[PDB]
């Protein structure tokens, strides 16, 4: 079938010191797809991790081409946007639908620690929504292997976001890299239950960070918070992160296991 | 702008 390999480019839907991500429609089928561009003058290394990754809440990943010093990463598209922008500032959203983009969340970060990879920067911009507002975790630029041939590769390196970043980031030299993702996720799931992030970082001198291990729960964005969730809250974003609760105790929670949202 | 896949 002649034509089937044109694309058209025809919407920004990003752009920055990075290159850019375009939404390709196919010329013959019109199927959509988001193509990331970047001009090569590290990606070797994020195609590798973004071939492996194969789940309902990651984005997948369909191929690259390159011509030249340019590279064309076609990707799932994602036309919800990001969760970033379903959340209402000072507000956040309502609890039945924290609680289930928190599920799909989970079952991305649980997909991509079984495969052994760490995403590194989960926060809501990174976080895509599909049509029907299935969550997608994206851009995995950031991302590494922690574990191979079943041994744990111990992390030292600093990157991320600085208000979703755990503490042991900024106080030890190598730290495990699950409970690190972990604790992302309790930020996002802050973010989405308060409309406001809790500290610019998580160290001793931020005043917002010590009154949360002081626990003054009557201050914000704590205040905000219903009992249930700010429970599970309390239990990940824990400070020392070999008591910090993991994955398979969070989907033991009381909170992550209520009935609250409706299906479509 | 086009590309070809």
């Amino acid at each position: 079938v002649p034509f089937v390999e044109d694309w058209d480019l025809v919407q920004t839907l990003g752009e920055g010191a990075y290159g850019e991500v375009q939404l390709a429609v196919n010329r013959v089928t019109e199927e959509a797809v988001a193509v990331k561009i970047v001009d090569m003058k590290n990606i070797k290394k994020e195609i590798c991790i973004n071939k492996m990754l194969n789940h309902e809440n990651v984005v997948k990943f369909y191929g690259h081409r390159r011509e030249g010093n340019i590279q064309y990463l076609f990707l799932e598209y994602c036309s919800g946007g990001e969760l970033f922008d379903r959340i209402e500032p000072d507000i956040g959203m309502p609890e039945p639908d924290a609680q289930r983009f928190f599920h799909q969340l989970m079952a991305g970060v649980v997909y991509l620690h079984g495969i052994g990879i760490t995403h590194r920067d989960i926060k809501p911009e990174n976080l895509l929504l599909d049509e029907r507002d299935n969550l997608k975790i994206s851009d995995f630029g950031l991302a590494t292997v922690f574990r191979y041939n079943n041994r744990e590769r111990l992390l030292n390196k600093m990157c991320g976001t600085l208000p979703y970043v755990a503490p042991e980031l900024l106080k030890r030299r190598e730290f495990h890299a699950e409970p690190v993702d972990v604790w992302s996720c309790g930020i996002v799931l802050t973010a989405m239950l308060a409309g406001e992030l809790p500290w610019d970082q998580p160290s001793d001198s931020c005043q917002e960070y010590s009154d949360w291990k002081e626990k003054k729960t009557y201050l914000n964005p704590w205040k905000k918070i219903d009992s249930a969730p700010l429970a599970l809250l309390h239990k990940i974003l824990v400070e020392n992160p070999s008591a910090r609760i993991t994955i398979p105790d969070i989907k033991k929670d009381r909170w992550y296991n209520k009935p609250l949202k409706k299906g479509a | 702008a086009s590309v070809s896949a």
